RNA sequence: AAAAAAAAAAAAAAAAAAAAAAAAAAAAAAAAAAAA
RNA sequence: UCGGAGUACAAAAAACCCUCCGAGUGAUUUUAAUCUAGACAAACCAGUCAAAAUAAUCACUUAUUGAUCCAAAAU
RNA sequence: GCCUAACGAGCCUGGUGAUAGCUGGUUGUCCGAGAAAGAAUUUUAGUUCAACCUUAAAAAUACCCCAAAAACCCUAAAUUCCA
């Protein structure tokens, strides 16, 4: 009996993106937060964008997570009027990413006294 | 050589920055603030201010902007803020009141697009 | 429809760059680029 | 015969294919309801 | 071989001669550089982000790709 | 077909302890600790990496783990992560 499955191609490896620090983790300049292919988590405070859209720490500190309304680039068009034609009494909210620096910026020695 | 917060940039203005420098244009008055990132309003000048309120007309004028804008000048100096960061809109920044508001600026002395930063 | 690999050549010295071009040619290749020898930005000439 | 412009000034309206987006302020603390 | 969904409902991973859609490139212009912290991922090989220091985009965008050796070429 | 009681290619001696990812065997006693299949592969009767593991060594934290935290329409048992 011809035994043929139109269906081909359904094999690809996952790509393991999701989150890879947790709230409250210590973190170094240069660690990747979170990696995903559409924004779930947008950068927030000295949190860089990869052009991927990774989340990377850019300050040695503490990864916070939090809840914070939305204000597009006017730049972004669709999301312009995404927030457009809301009703007049709502925001949008979306879900952030931060490091809380650690270390102070710096330190004033004595080198000499003349 | 201090920190700014380099970061956001899904969201709308760039939050890096000592000092910036912030425009409100209500139906009625114009507002300008100096604020730090911590929220807080540095230095400010408005027209709802009794002092800018007798001295001149119309408050929503052109005009009233230019002065505003020394004002706010005058005021920085004062506060020996040479330096702060202005991002206004696309169609903000087409507008008279805002192209005075930074000549005023400018003449006032002071300096917009904030100097960079020593080992970021 | 084909892709035609094309070798540049700079003004100057022996800058040589690699790229790619398009069988209709839509636009036909000169670039402004990099020389690493004078530390310029130099006109690139379309070559084999 | 029962409670005074559309905070102590501020924040819809009106004038450069049809829209949409660079004038104004209870009167002299002590004029809504419920009984032939 | 390579990628999107489901199966695999909320960190990752996850099978079938499972259920369904795709790719073996186009379209532009703005020619998208060097050098180095820290990282994701990962048997290995390959893959990925990227601060400081010097002086690419759209097409669901994610897939558009082949290791050594050996050949031709010029620098 | 037949070529000396086995001919799809004679018999013998060499090469020759041919070569078998394939069967089959592998010898005293007593104690410690102990494994279940992620990848590639003329690969799926096999190898070579990872993971688990055994024997030594050096160290510092390991499991367990309350808040807090991880997405956008609907979405259970539950995960991840930490004093
Ligand atoms: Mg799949
Ligand atoms: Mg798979
Ligand atoms: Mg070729
Ligand atoms: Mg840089
Ligand atoms: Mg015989
Ligand atoms: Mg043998
Ligand atoms: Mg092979
Ligand atoms: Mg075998
Ligand atoms: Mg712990």
């Amino acid at each position: 009996t011809g035994g043929s499955s139109k269906n081909l191609g359904g094999k690809s490896p996952g790509k393991r993106f999701g989150i890879k620090k947790m709230e409250g983790h210590y973190v170094h300049a240069g660690n990747i937060l979170a990696t995903q292919r559409h924004f779930r988590w947008h950068p927030g405070a000295h949190v860089g964008l990869g052009k991927n859209k990774c989340l990377y720490a850019l300050e040695e500190g503490v990864v916070r997570y939090t809840k914070e309304v939305y204000v597009p680039n006017p730049s972004n068009s669709e999301a312009v009027d995404l927030v457009t034609r809301l009703p007049q009494g709502a925001v949008l909210y979306k879900t952030f990413v931060h490091v809380v620096p650690a270390k102070p910026e710096g330190t004033f020695k004595l080198v000499a006294m003349l | 050589v201090a920190r700014k917060e380099r970061g956001w940039g899904t969201v709308w203005p760039s939050r890096e920055f000592w000092h910036r420098l912030r425009v409100i244009r209500t139906q009625h008055h114009i507002e300008a603030l100096v604020e730090h990132r911590n929220g807080q309003v540095v230095v400010s000048a408005s027209t709802r201010e009794w002092a800018i309120k007798k001295h001149l007309y119309s408050t929503r004028n052109v005009v009233a902007c230019e002065s505003v804008g020394r004002v706010l000048a005058e005021r920085c100096l004062e506060a020996g803020i040479n330096f702060m960061v202005y991002h206004p809109t696309p169609w903000e920044a087409a507008s008279d009141s805002i192209k005075r508001l930074q000549h005023a600026m400018t003449e006032g002395g002071v300096v917009l697009r904030e100097p960079r930063r020593i080992y970021e | 429809s084909k892709t035609i690999l094309v070798k540049m050549m700079s003004q100057a010295g022996t800058g040589f760059s690699f790229n790619t071009k398009r069988s209709r040619l839509r636009e036909k290749l000169t670039l402004l680029h990099y020389d690493p020898v004078v530390k310029k930005k130099v006109l690139f000439v379309e070559q084999k």
